[PDB]
């Protein structure tokens, strides 16, 4: 964490040099803003697309290196397995997504920068293709999964209009600083939300939780929202949503200044839902957003497999049980620019270059396994689609391993996950062929990995008999609803080893000692 | 809503394509266009037909993956949005919607609606960057960028690389994409040391990749999701004229890998 | 490394060449319409204008020297214009041949929101090229479109340009050809006067509307004058 | 967001407008004095100059076309000049009105160190405006200051400008009005030739004295010529 | 418009000794208003032009100079000052001998800002 905070300054220098159009003041110098809950203005931003401009700078540097010939770029290529030779990550097995060709690549070191597994819950703020295939294959090859159950949610997300939808668009939580969360008191109401009288509105988070008034943390408020929607009282096309109303703030403050504060958000909400939030209440619903778990890495950003380096969201690393705002972009750019160049050189200087080709038996075994898996997926020809199984898995994981977790629910999920996996492998429909642009095949592979990863996530959540950050156990909480830690028994990182049994992975504790920031 | 869909179906690059008709009995007005395509794909899979393949990652209008020519317009009838940001409330009951890929020589079709847009990557590789290595950057406040120049460069830099400018251009030209990158890097001081080279290289690459020329028509700006203006193209033109006055010669083109 | 001649290397540079040669050609077309407006002034004024075109700056410049310099500039400008137009049209056709429904359809539907300037510019350019060839052969040389004994070539310093104009627009087919060319030249000017400013980079948000208005004014003036000429000659107003 | 037309928004922009229109008007005044110097050559040369002002570029431009373009430019320049001068005079009057000894006196004492350019410039501008009106009615139109049977209007290409001038400066009152206007126009030029350069920013320490000398030269030349004309006509030197 | 804490190293941007000397010549304005009192038009042109020249001769004043002059000129109009007839009685009485080259510099800045279509902001209303 100190290393990340210490290299953040170099990150900002590099991004400004690369041409990232950060916000400037009128005098020409950089402009800072503050997130929600932060006491300093330490955030550098493009107007509303900071991540786009950061990735555009990084992608322009990558394009410069592609032109220089030092980097070979393989887009539309999905890594389907990790090849470990003599205990080292010596290659990968990939499938071209257009021609369907399986290719073997050999390297002296393998870096996994494959993002988070937040899509193990079907409904999430992540992109449609975001998956856990790379880190799960590395985990099955010998990498330890560090705190898989550590998942972050976003409070303010645009809900779904039906069972078809799988993506919840993220809305700046700041929409929670100026709105009131409510639900009609009648379980089934046909009236328009603006026509509902004040006395007939259930303003939960205000009637309950008098403390943290209008400033409830995202976890408590989102658990309350999920409970309300599960009780049948939520609003929206499927009942999964709550009314974040802005009527009283519009009446109180100036509509012009409210526009200056949330114009892009309101226009986007009206584009997505078709309802103007200046008159009608906005509808929101919590969604899984980030996964600060991932493959355990050491100070050198190296996993349990020597030569395998995991960076970005794919590793556990240094977000703890809750990732701060504007810290995942910081961590990714830090790992890429100012940490991995050193630690990977440290690893490579102690080994000889080359010596492993793609003709090794390990490459052939991994390729045969991948081919057999793809053929089996294409040959099942069941009566259920891939997204049906993914939706069932995500529903179970969001109900059982989501913002509210308990022992009985996690045990039920641990019973059901293998059943869903067996039903998938016996009754999934993957049309098409292997050597074609088969998007159903890619989805099938990702969901096949998700079905195994979810069991580990639930086992880790049942393991941790405490609440910390995003991981919330209902049996370990303060009377206010906040997370209650057990630093005497759970002050460690749980790195899980794949033992060949999906239900019985091996737990390896990495003790945590705090010499500079004492727990409190 | 009852929606009739005339969707381009092509097996691969070599196979000739055609229009196939699909009737959606029930379409939710709140349902997005890509969500409706997903429902159609699920129906096709249940029936045993080949699902329609289209590019999509973010479904937020920022990644640039979605690329559909809907009813003759890139990204659908509604402007300043993407295909993913287009929802079925923009259509009516009984409507017929024609769904197409991008049509351009430099944007080959790989599947029903999927298009190979790597020519944009090779345009970027031909100078669409600032040649600064990691570790050599000075303090982030060493060089002042005026708020106006920063805002204009952020206006140009907000380009999701969808290729809809190429698709809507009558000439199939990548002028808006190239001009947006040229304007983004030319409005900042950090892009001054290599700007007159960059535009030339980039323009030459757009010629090498197979894109057309600019007749100053403006359909590219009409369909741009990010409302990138034709002022970017005027800026690129100014840069290219200035580079010609300086005798700047394009480098070797970025050949594909 | 070859200087300004690097413009030929890029399509944008060829378009800049088109913008400069179109500046020259637009100026000539406006000046030509203004000069030919002297038909309504009368035969004596029109013939004096025709003769004084050749005798431009006589006490300093020789006979037809300025006119021959102007002719060479026009020829070079129009040749560069046509060459660059051919190259750019071929490039834009190759840019659409590979991925299109046919050789005549790119999309099953392509609704246009910003004009059909490509179609009008290219077809009007080919028409204007043909018209320039035929019109030079018609009025400058009188080797086509004339009954025998109707066209009077210049005899020293005595010019019968008014007589040639009067006897030229008698066949309704020639009048129709001229009117069609003037329609397509009006479309050419209407797009190209704005587009040549946009091509050189001399455009922005605040002056875009002004340049569109200038394009409309130039196109309308040239169209009105250049269609008034043969219509008035054919209808007997000019005789 | 408006463009160059944002100059109307500021007083400094209005002064820049007045500097440009003063460039135009100073050029016209110098050229006009130079042309009117031809009256000493004789009636033939002066009338030829008057006629050739209309036939400027006859083999190319029609009669009075260049003259009418020059007239329109002069009218637009003088209108913008007068509008900006009125706006700025009103602004400075408002700037002085609130805190002053009276409506006329600003300070119980104001010893001036850098001349009286405001007084002379404003009073001379009003005088020059009145003189332009009376002068257009006098010599251009001959509807004032003439006995019945002395002004000859140009019907064809034959001009009697020399006769009109000779018959014009016969009344001593008209000669005195012209002389007073020339004095105030000399003061106007003496300040404004330097001031238009200072208003556009084309001034510094090194060229300030050179621009003051240029202003003195322009003012002296125009004053000497423009007072020589009516005095010589009145005294019989020009007849 | 530079905030506290964001300034770079003081030797980052070189200012030539001539430009620094000219900007110090303009910056030496004590805001007495004697230019307004000596001006026959009651104009604040010498004071405004001194500030415009001081900030426009340094690199740090480049990012917002063409806006600034326009705004400042507009404010001087809004406050009730007169126009500049280039009389020069402002510079005769100036305690700090602020030259008329400052007004020429302001004029160049305003012409350049007009060419760029710089619109003055809303005026500073009194408190
Ligand atoms: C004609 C010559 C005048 C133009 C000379 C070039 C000026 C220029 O810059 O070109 C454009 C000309 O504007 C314009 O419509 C000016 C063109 C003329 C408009 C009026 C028609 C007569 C304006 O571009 P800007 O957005 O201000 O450029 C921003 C800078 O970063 C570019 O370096
Ligand atoms: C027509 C005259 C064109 C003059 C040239 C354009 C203006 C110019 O070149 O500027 C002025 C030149 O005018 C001058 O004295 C020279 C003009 C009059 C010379 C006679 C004075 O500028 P400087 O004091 O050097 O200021 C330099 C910079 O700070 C300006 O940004
Ligand atoms: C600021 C000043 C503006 C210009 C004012 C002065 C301009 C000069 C006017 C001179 C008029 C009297 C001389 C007449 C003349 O032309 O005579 C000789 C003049 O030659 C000279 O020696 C003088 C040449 C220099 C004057 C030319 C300068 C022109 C300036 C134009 C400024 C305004 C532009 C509009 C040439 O010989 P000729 O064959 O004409 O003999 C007389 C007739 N038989
Ligand atoms: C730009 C579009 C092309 C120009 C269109 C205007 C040119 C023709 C205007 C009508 C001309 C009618 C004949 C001349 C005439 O009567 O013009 C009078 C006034 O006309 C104007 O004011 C016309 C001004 C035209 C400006 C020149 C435009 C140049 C275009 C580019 C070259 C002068 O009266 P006059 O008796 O002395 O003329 C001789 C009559 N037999
Ligand atoms: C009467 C003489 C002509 C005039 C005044 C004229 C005027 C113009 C102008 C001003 C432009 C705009 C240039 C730019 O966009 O930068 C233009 C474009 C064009 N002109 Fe011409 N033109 C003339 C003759 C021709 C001829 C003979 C052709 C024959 C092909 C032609 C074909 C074109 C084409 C194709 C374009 C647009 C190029 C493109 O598609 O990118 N023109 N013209
Ligand atoms: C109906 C309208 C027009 C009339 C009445 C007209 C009339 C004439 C006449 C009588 C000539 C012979 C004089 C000579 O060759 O010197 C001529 C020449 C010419 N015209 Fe036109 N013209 C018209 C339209 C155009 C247009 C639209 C163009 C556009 C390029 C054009 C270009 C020329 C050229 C290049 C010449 C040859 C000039 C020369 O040889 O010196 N004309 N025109
Ligand atoms: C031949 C006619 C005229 C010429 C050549 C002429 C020339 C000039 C010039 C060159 C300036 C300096 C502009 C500047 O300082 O930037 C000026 C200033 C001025 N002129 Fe004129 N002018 C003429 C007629 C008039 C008329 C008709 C009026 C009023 C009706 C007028 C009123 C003024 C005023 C008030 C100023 C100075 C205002 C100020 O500096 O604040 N002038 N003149
Ligand atoms: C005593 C000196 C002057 C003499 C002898 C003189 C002579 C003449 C004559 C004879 C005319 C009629 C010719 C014509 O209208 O084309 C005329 C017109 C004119 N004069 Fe003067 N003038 C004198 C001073 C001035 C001054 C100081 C101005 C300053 C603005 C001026 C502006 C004009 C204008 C605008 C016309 C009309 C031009 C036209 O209609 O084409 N004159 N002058
Ligand atoms: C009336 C006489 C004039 C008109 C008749 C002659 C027309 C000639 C043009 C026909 C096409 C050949 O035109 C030729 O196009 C090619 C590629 O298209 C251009 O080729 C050049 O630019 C293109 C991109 O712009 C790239 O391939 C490359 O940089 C270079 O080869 C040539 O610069 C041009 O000469
Ligand atoms: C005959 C030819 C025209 C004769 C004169 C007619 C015009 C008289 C002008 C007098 C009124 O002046 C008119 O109003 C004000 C001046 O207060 C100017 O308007 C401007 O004034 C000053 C700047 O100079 C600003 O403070 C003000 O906000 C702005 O509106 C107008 O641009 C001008 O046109
Ligand atoms: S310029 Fe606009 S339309 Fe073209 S690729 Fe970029 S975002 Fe898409
Ligand atoms: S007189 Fe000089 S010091 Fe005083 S306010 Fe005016 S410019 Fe400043
Ligand atoms: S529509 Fe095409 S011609 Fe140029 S201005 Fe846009 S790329
Ligand atoms: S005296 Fe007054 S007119 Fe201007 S130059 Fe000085 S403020
Ligand atoms: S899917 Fe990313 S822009 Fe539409």
């Amino acid at each position: 964490v100190y290393r990340l905070a210490q290299v953040s300054v170099n990150i900002i220098d590099q991004c400004v040099a690369q041409g990232v159009p950060f916000a400037r003041e009128y005098g020409g110098l950089l402009d800072n803003r503050s997130f929600g809950g932060a006491q300093v203005a330490r955030t550098f931003y493009a107007r509303g697309q900071t991540g786009q401009q950061l990735l555009l700078g990084a992608y322009q540097a990558l394009s410069r290196q592609i032109a220089a010939g030092t980097v070979k770029m393989f887009p539309r290529t999905e890594m389907l397995d990790l090849v470990v030779v003599d205990g080292r990550a010596r290659g990968i097995i990939t499938r071209d997504m257009v021609t369907g060709k399986i290719t073997r690549y050999a390297a002296d070191a393998v870096v996994l920068a494959t993002g988070g597994y937040g899509n193990v819950f079907y409904l999430s703020t992540n992109a449609k293709g975001c998956n856990a295939t790379a880190i799960w294959r590395a985990h099955r090859r010998g990498a330890f999964f560090g705190n898989p159950c550590f998942t972050q949610i976003h409070p303010t997300c645009i809900p779904v209009s039906g069972e078809y939808q799988s993506k919840l668009t993220l809305m700046s939580e700041s929409l929670r600083n100026d709105g009131r969360i409510w639900v009609p008191k009648k379980k089934g109401d046909t009236r328009r939300p603006q026509d509902i009288p004040e006395s007939e509105r259930d303003y939960y988070l205000e009637e309950r939780y008098p403390s943290f008034g209008n400033l409830v943390p995202r976890d408590i408020a989102s658990r309350a929202a999920k409970q309300v929607c599960d009780e049948g009282r939520g609003v929206g096309p499927g009942g999964l949503g709550v009314y974040l109303d802005f009527a009283d703030a519009i009446k109180r403050l100036g509509r012009q200044k409210i526009a200056e504060r949330y114009g892009n958000l309101f226009d986007m909400y009206k584009q997505i839902t078709g309802e103007d939030p200046y008159e009608t209440p906005m509808r929101i619903y919590p969604a899984v957003h980030y996964t600060m778990g991932g493959l355990w890495v050491d100070y050198n950003l190296q996993s349990t497999i020597p030569g395998l380096f995991v960076i970005g969201e794919a590793n556990f690393s240094d977000h703890g049980a809750n990732r701060l705002g504007a810290s995942a972009l910081m961590q990714g750019l830090a790992d890429g620019y100012f940490i991995l160049p050193y630690t990977i050189a440290n690893f490579l200087a102690q080994v000889k270059p080359g010596g492993v080709s793609i003709d090794r038996p390990e490459f052939a075994e991994a390729e045969a396994e991948i081919n057999q898996r793809i053929q089996r997926l294409l040959s099942i020809r069941g009566k259920r689609t891939v997204d049906s199984f993914h939706r069932e898995l995500g529903k179970l994981m969001w109900d059982k391993c989501g913002m509210a977790r308990n022992a009985a629910g996690l045990r039920e999920a641990l019973q059901r996950i293998p059943e869903i996996r067996a039903e998938f492998w016996e009754n999934v429909n993957v049309p098409g062929e292997a050597n074609d642009l088969n998007q159903a095949l890619e989805k099938a592979g990702r969901v096949a990995d998700f079905l195994e990863l979810a069991e580990l996530m639930c086992l880790d959540a049942l393991h941790r008999e405490e609440s910390c950050g995003g991981h919330f156990r209902e049996e370990y909480q303060t009377p206010d609803g906040e997370a209650l830690r057990n630093d005497e028994q759970f002050s460690y990182v749980a790195a899980w080893e794949f033992t060949g049994d999906l239900a019985k992975p091996r737990l390896h504790k990495e003790p945590l000692v705090f010499e500079y920031v004492k727990p409190t | 809503m009852k929606i009739t869909l005339k969707i381009w179906r092509q097996k691969n690059r070599n196979t000739p394509g055609e229009f196939k008709t699909y009737v959606m009995d029930n379409v939710n007005p709140d349902m997005s266009f890509l969500e409706m395509l997903d429902v159609l794909n699920e129906d096709l899979m249940s029936r045993g037909e080949e699902p329609v393949a289209f590019d999509h990652d973010c479904r937020e209008g920022i990644c640039g993956m979605c690329s559909l020519m809907i009813n003759g317009v890139a990204h659908g009838p509604k402007n300043a949005i993407t295909t993913c940001q287009l929802h079925m409330r923009s259509f009516k009951d009984g409507d017929t919607i024609t769904v197409e890929p991008w049509r351009a020589s430099a944007f080959p079709i790989l599947k029903d609606l999927v298009v190979d847009r790597s020519a944009f990557d090779r345009i970027i590789q031909a100078g669409g960057y600032i040649s600064v290595s990691t570790g050599s950057a000075p303090d982030a406040n060493t060089i002042p960028v005026s708020k106006v120049a920063a805002d204009r460069a952020m206006d140009a830099a907000a380009c999701i690389g969808c290729g809809a400018c190429v698709a809507a251009c009558p000439n199939g030209s990548a002028m808006l994409f190239t001009a947006a990158k040229v304007t983004h890097l030319a409005l900042l001081p950090q892009g001054q040391p290599e700007r007159y080279q960059r535009v030339v290289n980039m323009v030459a690459q757009a010629d090498f990749e197979g894109f057309g020329n600019c007749t100053n028509i403006g359909e590219c700006a009409a369909v741009c999701p990010k409302e990138i203006s034709l002022e970017t193209i005027a800026q690129l033109n100014r840069d290219l004229v200035m580079a010609a006055l300086r005798g700047i010669e394009p480098n070797t083109p970025i050949v594909p890998a | 490394m070859t200087g300004v001649l690097t413009l030929t290397r890029t399509s944008v540079g060829k378009k800049v060449i088109m913008a400069l040669t179109g500046f020259v050609l637009v100026g000539f077309v406006v000046f030509h319409m203004y000069g030919n407006l002297k038909m309504y002034q009368g035969p004596e004024v029109y013939n004096a204008y025709a003769a004084g075109l050749r005798e431009l700056g006589y006490p300093i410049f020789g006979h037809e020297h300025l006119l021959w310099i102007a002719r060479f500039i026009l020829l070079a400008s129009v040749f560069l214009h046509i060459w660059a137009a051919t190259s750019l049209t071929l490039q834009s056709r190759r840019s659409l041949q590979a991925s299109s429904i046919s050789t005549v359809r790119r999309y099953g539907q392509h609704k246009r929101q910003s004009g059909y300037a490509d179609y009008t510019m290219r077809f009007g350019g080919v028409l204007i090229f043909f018209f320039i060839i035929y019109h030079i052969l018609h009025l400058t040389f009188g080797v086509v479109g004339y009954e025998p004994g109707q066209f009077i070539h210049p005899h020293g310093d005595v010019y019968e340009t008014y007589n040639n104009v009067v006897y030229g627009f008698q066949n309704p087919l020639i009048v129709g050809f001229y009117l069609l060319t003037m329609v397509f030249l009006a479309l050419h000017l209407y797009h190209g006067v704005w587009s040549m400013f946009q091509t050189l980079g001399w455009n922005n948000r605040t002056y875009d509307r002004l340049l569109r208005g200038l394009a409309i004014v130039v196109a309308a003036a040239v169209f009105i004058g250049n269609i008034s000429f043969p219509l008035a000659v054919y209808f007997g107003f000019v005789a």
